[PDB]
């Protein structure tokens, strides 16, 4: 679950879409605010950092050494490890028994070649047995594997479709609620602007009436002063 | 969607408060206009 | 590691955006309060 | 996966905050222009 709990007065389905210049100005203001204060590496919203290879509870020291060797390679995608001795499983050629070679050394070389040939023959017999088992059960094995893969792909597609449908339903509900709230808020804002204009007009009329009343009061005071002086 | 619902509720409350303030200002302006009209009528009656 | 670095940068940017939005909202609220309480004084001509 | 979900939530919150900041800046500019026009005019 996300830890973002900030609330910003944003109505994408109701308020108008900002222009690219307005978006650039908002990004500039955000960059100015980011340059105003330093970033906090110990923020509660930010999760803890990944532990080291030696500090990992699941990574073994051999796995840590392999990870260090992979990271030391300039190309980790093309970092291929050294292959094992696969030339020993091939057909053993006849050794070049020299005339100056001793009988014991030639016998040891022949024994090594015979052991390599016997290992190759055993590997070939195992390959022949595996090929016979493949020719026996390959259609059934391939059908079962294809059915399992198709079922897994269908389950993944069904889960993705259900997630997309839920997201679409949530977006539609949010869009409808935002549209109703935006219509109400637009009506209220137009009413508020009209009321502000009407209050300004009424205040101007009241100021004109107050000026006229002040003129009438000054005329009445002048008439009273003239009547008092003339008496 | 949760943030938009909370922001919509807060903005609706703020817009209702602003509309109430604007209506109160309009009512005060109407009362001032009525008082000015009454004062003008009283001044016209006193002068005549 | 790259996703964690991007998340930290996004959190810093979100905090900056929240602060800037708070400042802009305060300025807009001050302007709206000034416009709403703008009592129309007597527009006397320059005698 | 947790970091990616947090980053997606942060990106959505940043987009919402950018839209809210643009709307607030537009409203403040409109209010300032209206106040300047009212001060310049005087007659309502």
């Amino acid at each position: 679950m996300p830890a973002i709990t900030t609330v910003h007065e944003s109505l994408p389905y109701i308020d108008p879409e900002p222009t690219p210049e307005q978006r650039a100005a908002a990004e500039a203001l955000i960059a100015e605010e980011r340059a105003k204060v330093p970033d906090d590496p110990y923020h509660a919203l930010l999760p803890p950092p990944l532990p080291p290879l030696n500090e990992s509870r699941h990574l073994t020291p051999i796995l840590q050494n392999e990870l260090a060797r992979l990271a030391s390679s300039p190309d980790p995608q093309a970092a291929k490890m050294d292959a094992l001795d696969f030339s020993r499983y091939e057909a053993p050629e006849m050794p070049s028994i020299d005339s100056s070679q001793s009988l014991e050394e030639t016998a040891s070389q022949l024994w090594e070649t015979l052991k390599q040939a016997y290992t190759a023959q055993a590997y070939l017999s195992a390959r022949r047995a595996h090929l016979a088992l493949l020719d026996t059960h390959g259609k059934n094995a391939w059908l079962i594997g294809n059915w399992h893969l198709e079922g897994e792909v269908k389950a993944v597609e069904k889960e993705l479709a259900e997630t997309k449908r839920e997201i679409d339903r949530v977006s539609l509900a949010r869009q409808g609620m935002q549209e109703a709230a935006g219509a109400e808020l637009k009506s209220l804002e137009e009413t508020w602007k009209a009321g502000v204009g009407r209050v300004l007009e009424t205040e101007a009329a009241a100021e004109k009436l107050r000026i006229e009343v002040l003129e009438e009061r000054r005329r009445l005071a002048e008439a009273q002063a003239a009547l008092a002086v003339g008496n | 969607r949760a943030s938009e619902e909370q922001a919509i509720q807060r903005r609706l409350e703020a817009l209702r408060a602003e509309v109430a303030f604007v209506s109160t200002r309009e009512r005060k302006a109407q009362e001032l206009y009525r008082k000015l009209r009454d004062e003008l009528e009283e001044l016209r009656l006193e002068q005549a | 590691a790259r996703v964690r670095e991007e998340l930290a940068t996004a959190l810093y940017q979100h905090d900056a955006a929240v602060r800037v939005i708070a400042r802009l909202t305060r300025e807009r609220d001050e302007a709206r309060e000034a416009l709403a309480r703008l009592t129309v004084t007597g527009a006397a001509p320059a005698a």
